[PDB]
């Protein structure tokens, strides 16, 4: 069995720089002049699209803006001036032997100076809670770096586990994100508390955000 | 015309089975083999086998011996990928691609893809309540409000506002699936705090797997 | 392009039977219907291949050898051998009991 490991699992350059991706098997996928692998590009949504067959040749239709190297074992998968389609995932598969794998992918992301998002607290609706569950949203629109704490808070308890979230793909004319975290309580567990609080951490904030509100 | 399609989408019970096709047109059908590739909602992919069209061979992933079943049919150019005893975790979009017979030059070409979703679940309309702050309005210009699609199943939902004419700063973020087996997504929009009571706002939800069709207004 | 030798040859059940010619071995069925049965290298992903075909590479000289191992009554038919990278021209197997 051969599993590939691609380093790194993000990267994240403006449309011109070189991109260079790693592809790094357990064993050696390379036998008498060949190398079995390949590497595909997909969109979100998409079904996958191969771009560099046989570790270093290209196929028909492809831009040479990409270019594939590497033997033995290491690979390389190579961009070098890109444009906007070209974010997006990008895999390795090996058909070196049984079983075919594919690598973990690796994703190249929109750099963008640091963005903070703009929090907001939402509290359950007279509608939702008689139906016997409370549903709390904390909202966080445009921010980059992805990696955000998102804490849930009730009166100066730490909730654990009960909580949701759910990344944007990166909006196109920004390419910052946007995160929604979900909090669900029974309705019973959660009027026997009044403040209710996201506390957001990010790099783009000199210290955290707290948003609450009182029931 | 080198292109494969893939038959429609699937929900199935755990302990069902379900049969996917492929239907490929304008190559050499028996000049290609034919190999199926899924991938579980935001993960990577995984081979589970592949079929030589002009002898009926067989290649098997050994999580999934004599438990899927491939198949092809000549006269049809047309592959299948029978799944079997169906499981939670085997949700996933399942494609067909096909490769060149003479060697490996990869993948070239790939089916549209076809999403199975495993759920004991039954199909439910989804319950929409307004997200609107408890406390409207201080001087800071943007205020934000949105709609919250809880319990519903199967997907897919469409969310539009206004009945549409607003879009600028819309977000309605990807459904998560909930520990009862049902998704739950929001829709979300930044406006003018200064034409919050001035202007009306309502998010309009359809759900067309349960006939549901509701409109509501923060 | 290749030799593929010898012409024909006719070998007994159970009998290996070898030519000589990316390095694909087909044999030819009707209509243009042409099914690969070994290739140099060795195919891995290939669905239902038949291990009693190998393609062994000599020394040197650009020699192969096309083996079918112990071999049956319908392995008897119409094999070329093609190099990838042109046909090489027909050479035959019958198979007595």
């Amino acid at each position: 069995e051969i599993v590939l490991t691609q380093s790194p699992a993000t990267l994240s350059l403006s449309p011109g720089e070189r991109a260079t991706l790693s592809c790094r098997a357990s064993k050696g996928v390379s036998t008498s002049g060949y190398s079995y692998l390949h590497w595909y590009q997909q969109k979100p949504g998409q079904a996958p699209r191969l771009l560099i067959y046989l570790a270093s040749y290209l196929e028909s239709g492809v831009p040479a803006r990409f270019s594939g190297s590497g033997s033995g074992t290491d690979f390389t998968l190579t961009i070098s001036s890109l444009e906007p389609e070209d974010f997006a995932v990008y895999y390795c598969q090996h058909s070196r032997d049984l079983p075919l794998t594919f690598g973990g992918g690796t994703k190249v992301e929109i750099k963008r100076t640091v963005a903070a998002p703009s929090v907001f607290i939402f509290p359950p609706s007279d509608e939702q809670l008689k139906s016997g569950t409370a549903s709390v949203v904390c909202l966080l629109n445009n921010f980059y770096p992805r990696e955000a704490k998102v804490q849930w808070k009730v009166d100066n308890a730490l909730q654990s586990g009960n909580s949701q979230e759910s990344v944007t793909e990166q909006d196109s004319k920004d390419s910052t994100y946007s995160l929604s975290s979900t909090l669900t309580l029974s309705k019973a567990d959660y009027e026997k508390h009044k403040v209710y609080a996201c506390e957001v951490t990010h790099q783009g904030l000199s210290s955290p955000v707290t948003k609450s509100f009182n029931r | 015309q080198v292109q494969l399609v893939q038959s429609g989408v699937e929900v199935k019970k755990p302990g069902a089975s379900v049969k996917v096709s492929c239907k490929a047109s304008g190559y050499t059908f028996t000049n290609y083999y034919m190999y199926w590739v899924r991938q579980a909602p935001g993960q990577g992919l995984e081979w589970m086998g592949g079929i030589n069209p002009s002898n009926g061979g067989t290649n098997f992933n050994e999580k999934f011996k004599n438990r899927v079943t491939l198949t092809t049919d000549s006269s049809t150019t047309t592959a299948y990928m029978e799944l079997k005893s169906l499981q939670f975790d085997d949700t996933a979009v399942y494609y067909c691609a096909r490769r060149d017979y003479r060697f490996d030059m990869g993948f070239d070409y790939w089916g549209q893809g076809t999403t199975v979703t495993v759920s004991s679940a039954s199909t439910k309309g989804p319950s929409v309540f307004p997200l609107a702050p408890c406390s409207r309005s201080t001087s800071e210009s943007t205020a934000a409000l949105g709609c919250l699609v809880k319990d519903y199943f199967p997907e897919p939902v469409t969310v539009s506002w206004n009945s549409g004419a607003l879009t600028s700063g819309v977000h309605t973020f990807p459904a998560v699936l909930q520990s009862s087996g049902l998704y739950s997504l929001s829709s979300v929009v930044t406006v003018p705090s200064s034409s919050l009571g001035t202007k009306t706002y309502t998010c309009n939800v359809d759900h067309k797997p349960s006939n549901t069709k509701v409109d509501k207004r923060v | 392009p290749p030799t593929f030798s010898p012409a024909l040859l006719v070998v007994t059940e159970g009998d290996n039977a070898t030519f000589t010619c990316v390095l694909n071995w087909y044999r030819m069925s009707p209509s243009n219907q042409t099914d690969k049965l070994a290739a140099f290298p060795e195919d891995r992903s290939q669905p239902g291949q038949d291990s009693r075909f190998r393609v062994t590479q000599l020394p040197n000289g650009r020699d192969f050898h096309m083996s079918v191992v112990r071999a049956r009554r319908n392995d008897s038919g119409t094999y070329l051998c093609g190099a990838i990278s042109k046909e090489s021209l027909r050479a035959e197997l019958r198979v007595t009991e």
